[PDB]
């Protein structure tokens, strides 16, 4: 009996009817689309699970789309969609490799297609460099499940070889030292897909990862690494995209020291509170709430941020992982300095903001003042929520 | 001319003057300090401590 | 509580030491094993054995060192030399030999310096790190120009004192410490006792260093 | 044993929860201690700020026989 | 608290004002800090004190944020909403303003909270205030702010494992339950000591004090000398002592020996220096560590002689800093090759300054001659040399405080004019408060 | 959950508002439908909120009852509440 | 003086000990009602939730 599988047979009809739907809009020269996009909001809304975590992509994936304008990133959106709820709910290394292989060609065909101006090649360029550092990890991913495959006999992971499938997770989390794709992807692509690459996928790994996986070793030699590497370099690096990619390095750091102390409920607070900033940050306009995004990503006291960071720190030290915990703090102290440059390019400054002539006047305000009041939920933050 | 902040200055810090005084002269001497709430407690145990010690002698 | 006369924790103390806290109905630990490479490198009685069990590990760092400098000086090299092969295959592995070798050096030294003194003064305590490591710190700093043949000595033997602390003293001084359950010397506090300690899948860097700190595995 | 301690943290709970005083008394004047043999005082909260209240009371009297005995000496 | 929230709400609404009202906007945000004065002037009235240590309590649930009033949190209190008003009389924007209000929103919650964790939350959330308010861009300094927040920042990160792991060893971070359990106080004390041996001055984390203090403006300068630093001497009173009292029992030789040294070296250092405001700014570490060494030597009203010696230099150096702060004002420099014969230039201004030098050098009449008397008891009865050592070196403090004033005020006069009313009423609370302190202060 | 999260959900709304006012470069009192729209989803989301911390107790101690942790009658009032603290 | 002696009064008139006496002991009771909660709380065990051994009693229904 298939009636269990309703919400399947749905997603496949509500694909065929929106891109025959998408068809027919195009034939009438229409050059804004918000009727496909409010169909594909729709869309995701209906497939997807009860669930807090499905949800929460859900929902977040729901305010990303308003960032984006043409018939073939709302399709690439949804199709990378689906491998992201679908590898939530994975258990085998078979569509754990068919949903991160729909995301990266998605992610990769997205960056050659948005790029416009002066950028395009550098754009094209980052792009390709991707594709290729992300066919050899592939490659291993798909030799370490064969040598399992061969070991078992079954689909089960376990044994010696889940070290390398590790890794291919830590690749795809821009963890340091292979972090250099995402610092080459910050530095070209467009904010939209900036945007969409610090928040979605991360979420959707984790929330495997905490599903439906254990591994036998270890990963701090990487917290090291993400950690230093993103905190020096972000101290280094002059330009703003490269300063957030290397910050992003940190925050991923900072991220698998909550994974390797367990307790994931401290990751998914900072995670949340991390996400929130990002759809801050990349739909600014005013360049003045550039500095509370500073403040809340610095851990400084009454914002988000320092909660986020704080229930971290409190779980390191209750299972008493010292090293790993005073390598984060002196990070943390680091990572001020060039929070307090942002502050010191973007508040200290005459205010200059252009109004709009073609219409959209400040399109995007709702989100980003909605957003700037996470000087509110530390209220609730500071209880037992999260668990 | 009276400057702007004359009323206020005057208002605040003379409220703040008064209020101490009347602290110091009004509450009641317990209220006041702990040592006015020992110093009756402390002379009758003396008052009955120094015949002990004059029995002792 | 809070008076201008005098504080009273400061003279309100235990007459007598306390019993051991009862933490879980189940008081035995569950953890992974050790590998044997790693329990052989933690023997000291053996000075040269455990300076050539120790040493690779130190080497290794130099090693990536090495191989990063040999790949960014591989990167600037012009064709007229990059197409040289058996030159540029001798000086790539001469950039890392270097590296390695120098690593493996210091080391070597620290370890048998460190197990040395132990093995000296007949006792585990830090005075051994800290010759150690101004033993080893001085062997890089030498030849230099002076702030260095002084700073490079403290450097070493600082990281030393660091690894003591932070590694070997501060676990060591909480290993009673307890998350969970009763608190500890005040179980007529009435927090109630669970039927084990809390199932932790952690990494292999964090693992519990009493019985009863927590349960490690999946 | 630990069942011991747990009754005695009970009963001292209840006795403190249940505390009344009137009639010129300040409650924090107490005017005797709670004798115990407890190893660590600070094992029950309510006893320890009440002796500690107690071990207040006394300092500040001693401090007031020595002004007394001083005013009688000079005379 | 339901006060609490009405006066926030009230001081926060300057900003709604429209700007071209001056004096509305003016009489607004004096009033705003005048109003809290009063209501601690009221909380001085109902306090009992034959009552218990912990009066007017209120607790918010399960949010840490606990709150309650004992002898050294009610005085640091009163003296805080004193400085306040005078720091908005010398300043002129709106942004000025609403730093200076949440700087004393802040520091009010901080000075009476009953929570470790509330403690870390409400003091360094006035770490980027202190940032913006030091490295303003004119006339401040991006390097003494970045100095100040660098350093306050390591030291609340050593605290904040420790933190949590008493948070975790007991299951509450609240003073009166943290104080009552069985804790690893090696570790808790070392990260308290981090902390607060950066918020006050002890050597050698003590540099960014003689760069911020002085590239602060005038009302920075009142606010950094005569409050913050006392929130390390009530973070020794409230929360280290009485939970970690065996660490202070063991690391009593050590933190003597920093403070016998901070005492004597920051008294040679402040003989050579050239700036007034970087003379007043060194004297304040050399009180400071007689403060921690009273607190620390627990023996026979500790409490009580340290808190009154964190009064007096409260009262004493932000007069100190007023009189430099005119002559910058109206001379543009506060180096003392530019200024000579200020007698009999300004001798109001003179005067004002000879008085509250001979305070700072704790001359009776002065509360500072009461506080280092009853601190020096305090350090006697522990050990007659650890007085001697403060008792010898007097002529050190005078020697810098006479030969500073002697350089500024006689010789050939050159120099501004005398004080205007405004200054004059900016001086005069402090003086007043001095005279009463030194003289008749206890009843 | 807490007694006052609605109030904090509407002071919420109206700080919402307002920024979304300053952004925008219009003062603080302009379109007050927004702040009045802004104040109805702050308090209702922040009473869902406080939903969640009785929802998560419950599961905490349902939970913990279930794998053997048995928690005494005077600890389960913690817990099994709807306590409007 | 006779507004010193009234002043006094209004002082004993307001002050009330017996509710300063319940003002500390909620204080103690909502202090210790947090630290109880918070201490069963830190029991947090955590495995990923296929371990259908560490989450053995939970009542979990799959479809595969
Ligand atoms: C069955 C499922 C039904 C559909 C559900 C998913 C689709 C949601 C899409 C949506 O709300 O479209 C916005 C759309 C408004 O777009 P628009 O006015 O055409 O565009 C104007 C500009 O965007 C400029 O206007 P703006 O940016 O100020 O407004 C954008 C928009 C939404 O703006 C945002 O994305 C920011 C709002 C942040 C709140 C996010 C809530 C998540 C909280 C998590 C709690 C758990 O505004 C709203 O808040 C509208 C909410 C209406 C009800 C939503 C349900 O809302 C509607 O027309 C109503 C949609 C509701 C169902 C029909
Ligand atoms: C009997 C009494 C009469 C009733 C009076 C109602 C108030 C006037 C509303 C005006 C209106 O409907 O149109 C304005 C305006 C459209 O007029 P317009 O100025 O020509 O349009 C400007 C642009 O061209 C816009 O162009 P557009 O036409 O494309 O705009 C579409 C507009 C939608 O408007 C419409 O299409 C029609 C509006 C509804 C008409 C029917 C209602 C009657 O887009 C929106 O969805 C605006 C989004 C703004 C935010 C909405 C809520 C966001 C919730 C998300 C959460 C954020 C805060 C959470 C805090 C954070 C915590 C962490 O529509 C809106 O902005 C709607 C906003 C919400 C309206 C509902 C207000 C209910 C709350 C009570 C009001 C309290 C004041 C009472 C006044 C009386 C005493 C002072
Ligand atoms: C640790 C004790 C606190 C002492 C701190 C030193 C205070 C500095 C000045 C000394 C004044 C002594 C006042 C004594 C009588 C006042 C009331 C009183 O008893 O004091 C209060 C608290 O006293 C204060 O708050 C004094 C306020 C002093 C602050 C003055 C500086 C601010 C004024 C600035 C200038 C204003 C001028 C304005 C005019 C233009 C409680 O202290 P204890 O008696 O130790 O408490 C008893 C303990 N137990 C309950 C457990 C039994
Ligand atoms: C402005 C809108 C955005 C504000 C977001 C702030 C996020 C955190 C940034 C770093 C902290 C800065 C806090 C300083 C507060 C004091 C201050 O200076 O307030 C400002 C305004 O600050 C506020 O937004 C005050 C309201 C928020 C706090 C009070 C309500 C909530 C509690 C006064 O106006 P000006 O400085 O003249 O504004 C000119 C802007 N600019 C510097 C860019 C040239
Ligand atoms: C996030 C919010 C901002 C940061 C947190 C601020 C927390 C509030 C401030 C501190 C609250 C306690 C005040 C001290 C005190 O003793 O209060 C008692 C006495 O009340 C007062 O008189 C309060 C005076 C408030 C002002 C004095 C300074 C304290 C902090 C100032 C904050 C505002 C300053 C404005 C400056 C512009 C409590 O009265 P109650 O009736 O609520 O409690 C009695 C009983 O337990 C029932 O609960
Ligand atoms: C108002 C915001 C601005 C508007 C814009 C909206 C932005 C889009 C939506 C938000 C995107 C960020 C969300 C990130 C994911 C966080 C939630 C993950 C789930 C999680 O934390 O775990 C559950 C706790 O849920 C919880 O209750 C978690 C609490 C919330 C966490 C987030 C904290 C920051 C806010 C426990 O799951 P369980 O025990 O039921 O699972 C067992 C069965 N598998
Ligand atoms: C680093 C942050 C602190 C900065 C100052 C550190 C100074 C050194 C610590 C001196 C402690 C006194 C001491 O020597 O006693 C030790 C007590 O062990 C212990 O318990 C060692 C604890 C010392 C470190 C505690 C500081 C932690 C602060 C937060 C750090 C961040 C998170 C943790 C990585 C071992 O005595 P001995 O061996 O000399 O005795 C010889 C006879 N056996
Ligand atoms: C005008 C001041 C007149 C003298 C007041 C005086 O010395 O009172 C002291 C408190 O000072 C104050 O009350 C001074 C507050 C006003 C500041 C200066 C004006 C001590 O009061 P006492 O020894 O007379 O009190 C005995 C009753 N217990
Ligand atoms: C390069 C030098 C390596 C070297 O000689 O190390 C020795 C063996 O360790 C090793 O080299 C161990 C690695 C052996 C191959 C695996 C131990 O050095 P030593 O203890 O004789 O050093 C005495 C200096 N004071
Ligand atoms: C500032 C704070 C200290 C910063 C540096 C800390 C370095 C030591 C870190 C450390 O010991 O933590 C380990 C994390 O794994 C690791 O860090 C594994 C490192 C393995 C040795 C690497 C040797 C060179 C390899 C080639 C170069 C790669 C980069 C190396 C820098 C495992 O801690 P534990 O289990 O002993 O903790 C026991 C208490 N819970």
């Amino acid at each position: 009996a298939a009636a269990a599988a309703m919400i399947e047979l749905d997603l496949c009809f509500g694909l065929l009817l929106l891109i025959l739907f998408g068809l027919l809009s195009l034939r009438n020269g229409h050059v804004s689309l918000a009727h496909i996009r409010f169909i594909c909001q729709c869309w995701l809304v209906m497939i997807t699970p009860l669930e807090v975590q499905d949800f929460a992509l859900c929902i977040l994936t729901v305010v990303l789309l308003q960032s984006f304008h043409s018939f073939e990133a709302l399709l690439f959106l949804l199709l990378a969609y689906i491998g992201q709820l679908y590898m939530m709910h994975s258990c085998n290394l078979v569509s754990f490799y068919v949903c991160l292989e729909a995301q990266t060609l998605c992610v990769v065909v997205l960056c050659g297609l948005l790029a416009r101006g002066a950028s395009t090649s550098f754009s094209v360029e980052a792009a390709l460099k991707f594709l290729l550092l992300s066919a050899m990890v592939s490659g291993m991913a798909l030799f370490w499940f064969s040598a399992m495959y061969q070991r078992t006999g079954s689909l089960d992971m376990v044994g010696q070889e889940t070290f390398w499938i590790l890794l291919v997770m830590l690749f795809k989390l821009g963890v340091a030292p292979m972090h250099m794709w995402s610092v080459d992807l910050y530095g070209s692509i467009p904010k939209s897909l900036l945007l969409y690459l610090s928040t979605a996928p991360k979420l959707s790994l984790f929330t495997f990862w905490a599903s439906s996986w254990h591994h036998d070793f270890s990963v701090g030699v990487f917290i090291l690494f993400s950690m230093f590497i993103g905190s020096i370099g972000a101290y280094g690096q002059p330009a703003l995209r490269s300063l957030f990619a290397y910050s992003t390095i940190n925050e991923i750091g900072l991220l698998l020291l909550a994974v390797e102390t367990a307790g994931f409920h401290t990751l998914y607070q900072h995670l949340g509170i991390y996400i929130i900033t990002q759809l801050l940050l990349w739909n600014l306009t005013d360049k003045r709430l550039f500095a509370l995004c500073a403040v809340s990503l610095a851990g400084l006291p009454p914002f988000a941020g320092f909660f986020g960071k704080a229930w971290i720190f409190w779980h390191a030290m209750s299972v008493q992982a010292f090293s790993l915990l005073a390598a984060a703090l002196f990070c943390t102290l680091l990572s001020l300095v060039y929070y307090l440059r942002v502050i010191r390019l973007f508040w200290t400054a005459p205010v200059h903001t252009a109004a709009s002539f073609t219409g959209a006047p400040n399109q995007t305000t709702l989100t980003s003042a909605c957003a700037v009041a996470l000087a509110f939920a530390p209220v609730m933050l500071v209880k037992p929520f999260v668990i | 001319k009276t400057l702007w902040w004359e009323p206020y200055w005057y208002a605040g810090f003379g409220g703040m003057g008064v209020g101490v005084y009347l602290i110091y002269h009004a509450k009641p001497l317990e209220a006041l300090d702990i040592k006015y709430w020992a110093a009756p407690r402390a002379a009758k145990e003396l008052e009955t401590e120094m015949r002990m010690l004059d029995k002792l002698n | 509580v809070f008076s201008g006369a005098f504080n009273t924790p400061s003279s309100t103390t235990a007459r007598e030491p306390y019993a051991k806290t009862k933490s879980s109905e189940a008081e035995y630990g569950v953890d992974t094993p050790v590998p044997a490479s790693a329990l052989k490198a933690a023997d000291k009685h053996d000075a040269l054995a455990y300076a050539v069990a120790n040493a690779p590990l130190i080497g290794l760092a130099g090693l990536a060192a090495g191989a990063q400098e040999a790949y960014m000086t591989f990167e600037r090299l012009p064709p007229t030399l990059s197409r040289q092969h058996f030159k540029q295959a001798q000086l790539l592995l001469g950039i890392i030999g270097k590296k390695t070798a120098y690593a493996t050096l210091l080391g070597a030294v620290f370890s048998f310096t460190d197990a040395t003194v132990e093995n000296m003064r007949g006792k585990h305590d830090m005075t051994s790190g800290m010759v150690a490591g101004a033993v080893t710190g001085f062997l890089f700093g030498m030849g230099r120009p002076m702030p260095q043949p002084v700073a490079w000595p403290l450097a070493f033997a600082g990281a030393a004192v660091a690894a003591d602390f932070i590694g070997e003293l501060m676990p060591k001084y909480m290993k009673d410490y307890r998350i969970y359950g009763p608190v500890v010397h005040r179980e007529n506090w009435g927090d109630p006792v669970p039927p084990r300690p809390p199932i932790l899948d952690t990494g292999a860097a964090v693992r519990p260093s009493d019985p009863g700190q927590f349960w490690r595995g999946y | 044993s630990v069942e011991e301690r747990q009754s005695f943290h009970d009963k001292v709970n209840d006795v403190f929860k249940n505390l009344t005083g009137e009639a010129g008394k300040r409650w924090a004047r107490p005017d005797e201690p709670i004798l115990h043999t407890l190893n660590d005082e600070k094992e029950e909260p309510h006893i320890f700020f009440h002796n500690t209240n107690y071990r207040t009371s006394r300092k500040y009297i001693n401090v007031e026989k020595t002004k007394i005995l001083r005013e009688q000496a000079l005379e | 608290m339901f006060i609490s929230v009405l006066l926030i709400l009230f001081a926060l609404c300057v900003t709604l004002i429209p700007e071209a009202h001056y004096h509305m906007v003016r009489v607004w945000s004096f009033v705003a800090t005048i109003i809290p004065m009063w209501v601690v002037t009221w909380m001085w009235w109902n306090f009992d004190a034959s009552g218990h240590g912990l009066q007017m309590l209120v607790i918010l649930g399960r949010s840490h944020l606990a709150f309650g009033i004992d002898g050294v949190a009610l005085s640091l209190m009163l003296l805080t909403t004193v400085l306040f008003p005078i720091c908005m009389m010398l300043l002129r924007t709106v942004a000025g303003f609403m730093t200076f209000i949440l700087l004393e929103v802040l520091v009010l919650s901080a000075l009476c909270v009953l929570d470790l964790l509330g403690f870390y939350i409400l003091f360094e959330a006035s770490l980027i205030l202190l940032f913006l308010l030091i490295g303003r861009a004119p006339y401040g300094s991006l390097e003494a702010a970045y100095k100040i927040v660098l350093y306050t920042m390591a030291g609340s990160l050593v605290l904040l494992p420790t933190l949590f792991m008493i948070y975790s060893e007991c299951g509450t971070t609240n003073v009166l339950y943290m104080t009552c359990a069985y804790n690893h106080q090696t570790v808790l004390g070392w990260g308290l000591l981090a902390v607060l041996a950066v918020k006050i001055p002890l050597m050698p984390v003590h540099l960014w004090l003689p760069e911020a203090h002085v590239a602060a403006p005038t009302a920075g300068s009142v606010l950094l000398a005569g409050v913050l630093l006392k929130l390390g001497g009530i973070g020794f009173l409230r929360f280290m002592l009485p939970v970690v009292p065996e660490f202070c029992v063991s690391v009593f030789p050590l933190v003597s020996t920093l403070c016998l040294v901070s005492f004597l070296f920051s008294t040679l250092s402040t003989l050579r220096q050239i700036d007034l405001k970087k003379i007043v700014a060194y004297s304040s570490i050399a009180h400071m560590s007689m403060v921690t060494l009273a607190i620390f030597s627990q023996s026979e009203f500790s409490a009580y002689s340290s808190s009154f010696l964190m009064i007096a230099h409260g009262l004493i150096s932000p007069a100190l800093f007023l009189i430099v702060g005119i002559l910058y004002d109206r001379a543009h420099t506060k180096f003392i090759l530019y200024f000579s014969g200020l007698g009999a230039s300004m001798p109001i201004g003179s005067t004002l300054f000879f008085l509250f030098t001979l305070g700072n050098l704790a001359f009776p009449l002065f509360p500072n001659f009461i506080a280092e008397v009853l601190c020096m008891v305090s350090i006697f009865a522990v050990h007659e040399l650890l007085a001697y050592v403060f008792c010898v070196c007097q002529v050190l403090g005078a020697a810098y405080g006479f030969w500073a004033f002697n350089r500024v005020v006689h010789g050939l006069p050159r120099g501004p004019a005398d004080v205007t009313r405004t200054e004059f009423h900016t001086v005069l609370p402090l003086l007043i408060g001095a005279v009463w302190l030194g003289i008749k202060p206890m009843a | 959950g807490w007694a006052y999260s609605g109030e904090w959900g509407m002071l919420a709304g109206f700080c919402f508002g307002t920024l979304k006012n300053v952004q925008e470069g219009k003062a603080w009192f302009r379109r007050p439908y927004i702040h009045g729209a802004g104040m109805i989803a702050g308090y209702y989301l922040f009473k869902a909120a406080a939903d969640w911390e009785d929802e998560a107790l419950k599961r905490i101690i349902t939970r913990y009852e279930r794998k053997g942790y048995a928690i005494p009658e005077d600890r389960k009032e913690l817990f099994a509440a709807n306590q409007y603290k | 003086a006779y507004i010193l002696d009234f002043l006094s009064y209004m002082w004993e008139k307001n002050n009330d000990d017996s509710a300063s006496y319940k003002e500390w002991q909620d204080f103690l009771d909502v202090a210790e009602k947090d630290r109880r909660r918070d201490r069963i709380i830190a029991w947090r065990e955590r495995t990923m939730y296929d371990d259908y051994a560490a989450n053995a009693e939970e009542p979990i229904i799959y479809k595969r």
